[PDB]
Order: structure tokens, then sequence, then C-alpha cells
């Protein structure tokens, strides 16, 4: 299977 | 009275205080005592306040703007490795809280900006440092070191990848994670991980290998959140989903995810209203359920094949790839029933 990513972001807590 | 003045005045300071900091450095000659050449303090030259005050600029996108024509990416990321190389790791509180606030704006800058990340990869001392943070006491200090090597490990250029692999990050995180205790550090090392696990085999080997790995993710596929969030098992999940391509080869890790009750977790995500966490395990099932007649046998006696059945026709292009898969597995592979 294709792996999966949790992305990015802004800063958060 | 320049438009960006305020701006100006933070990032030469914080340029300034690194300039003091290599002079001391290369002032170390015989007869330079420490009454003559002493160790620069960042107290001494405002800094706290001076990253305190990037960080919340670094939050608004027209001052990420200003911040990029000024090479604030570089300086900020500088200040954040002198200080982390002079002091090492310690426990000072204005130390700890600077280095939060310039990870942070570091975080903020890399945010969808491919340039950025790029840089920061290439500052090869720098990322020698952020890793290194992983293991400091504070785990405020983590959380953010891990939410900046997460920004970097999404969309890695092939220089950035390598990096993140030769200063070591995946091994870094996955112990990281094994200690933590509080679920926003959590939070933000899985992230992470997640990203990276991605990346090439070698990583997923390297989590794979990591003592005591896989049980602890198997872990993660049923915490308990005190806020009212699924990250956790999303992004272990995810990390789990990665890491199956390898497992599925690997006897004693399969051994591993049974003895943690694995594929029954997995079978009960099916039935989750996070699509992230149903296609999650529709990847992990699609490897384990390959090539394996025992785990073939357990998903067709936990009644796996009729969960399955009532995901191929989903909206969800992974959930429904990822079913269908499954499913195919299983179907063809039927015990004697």
């Amino acid at each position: 299977p294709r792996d999966s990513y949790s992305g990015d972001a802004l800063y958060e807590f | 009275h320049h438009h960006h003045h305020h701006m100006l005045h933070l990032l030469e300071q914080i340029r300034a205080y690194c300039e003091t900091c290599w002079e001391w450095q290369e002032a170390h000659e015989p007869g330079m005592d420490q009454d003559k050449n002493p160790m620069p303090a960042p107290v001494e030259h405002q800094i706290c306040p001076a990253v305190c005050v990037l960080m919340k600029l670094s939050f608004d996108e027209e001052h990420r703007h200003a911040m990029n024509e000024l090479g604030g990416l570089q300086a900020i990321a500088e200040l954040l490795q002198v200080d982390c190389e002079m002091y090492g790791l310690t426990n000072d509180h204005y130390s700890i809280t600077l280095r939060r606030y310039a990870g942070m704006a570091l975080t903020n800058l890399t945010f969808g900006d491919v340039a950025n990340k790029a840089t920061l990869c290439s500052m090869k001392g720098c990322m020698r440092a952020l890793v290194a943070q992983l293991k400091s006491e504070s785990e405020d200090l983590q959380q953010v070191i891990a939410s900046v090597l997460r920004n970097l490990s999404w969309r890695a250029d092939v220089n950035s990848k390598k990096t993140l692999r030769e200063v070591g990050s995946v091994k870094a995180l996955m112990e990281c994670a094994l200690e933590v205790k509080k679920e926003s550090t959590l939070k933000s090392v899985l992230s992470a991980l997640w990203n990276l696990s991605a990346h090439c085999t070698e990583n997923k080997a390297d989590i794979c290998a990591v003592d005591g790995a896989l049980a602890f993710l198997v872990g993660t596929l049923t915490y308990r959140s005190q806020t009212n969030t699924l990250a956790i098992i999303e992004s272990g999940g995810g990390i789990l989903r990665n890491v199956s391509s390898l497992i599925a080869t690997n006897e004693d890790h399969r051994q591993i995810l049974r003895e943690n009750n694995c594929l029954q977790t997995l079978l009960q995500h099916l039935k989750s209203h996070s699509l992230t966490i149903v296609s999650n395990a529709c990847g992990t099932l699609w490897n384990l359920s390959a090539r394996n007649p025992k785990d073939q046998e357990a998903l067709w006696d936990m009644g796996a094949v009729s969960m399955l059945k009532n995901l191929i026709h989903s909206k969800h292009k992974m959930i429904a790839m990822g079913s269908a898969a499954a499913l195919r597995n299983l179907m063809a592979n039927r015990p004697a029933k």
C-alpha cells in the first residue's frame, strides 16, 4: 500500500 | 524609520549574539582565562524576549514573508544551534524557554515552505542540535522539536531525507516516544515519526529495530486520550501502517503484534468514525493479510471478511482500495472452514 502521512502544520501545543 | 524596523532589530539582535558567541569560541588563546574571555549568557543580551517576539510574529503570514526576506529562518536556527552547543542539555529555565520559542518560530517558518525546509535540513549542526533536544528533561521542549522535525519530514527532498536519516532522527524520536509522559508531547513525536516512517525502507527498519517499539505502537492503537482527541491513535496507527510492509515479512515481528492483540484491534478500527483511523487500519490489514496462513485464519475467525465487505464501496479511495486488497487476500485463502 501507499504510505500515509501526518503532513505539516503551524505550531500548536 | 524603515517599515520593518522592529523585525530587523530582533534579527540583528540574535545575529549579533551569535557573533558574540563565535568571538568567545575563537578567543580561546593562552592567557585568555574566564575573566578575560567570559562565556556569553543569553540573558545578557535579552535573547529570550527576542525569540518570544519572533515566535509571536511568525504566526502571521505577512510577518513570515518579511521574516523570510530578512533571512529569519537561518538566524533563528543558528541562535538555537549556538545555545544548544554551548550549554548542552541544561535544565536552565531561561535556556529551555528560548529554545522552545525558537523552535516554535522554526515550525511556523517551515509550514508549507519548500525553501525553508530544505535550508533548515542543510544546516547540519543545527539538525544535530535539534535531535539532541529530544533527550531534554523538558517534555515541552521535546514537543516543540518534534513539531519542527514533523514539518521537515513532510515533502522532504532527497537531501533533506538523507540528512534526517544521517542525524539519526528516526531512532531518536522512537526512543523519545517510549519515554514521554505527556499526551501533548507524544502527539508531536508520533506525528514526526508518521512522516519519517514513509521516507524509505531503512527508516521503517530502524523503527522496528528499536527494542519495544512495535509493542508500544500497537499499544497506541487503544490509547485513551484525556482530551477529546484521536490524534494518538491516528498517528500511532499511521506509523504502524507504514511500517507493516516490513513486519509482514518478519515472523518475530508478527508475533510481537499477535502478543499485543493487533489484528483484533485493527478490526475494531474499521468501525471508527475517523476516516484516518479506518484508512490506516485498512492499509495495515492489507499488509498483514498478505502471504501468511496464520494471520489469514485468525482474521477469518474474527469475522474480518464481512467487516471488509462493508468498506469496499467506500467513497474514500484509501479505504476502498485497502479493504478490497485485504478482502482479496482472505478470499483467496479460505481455511477448511
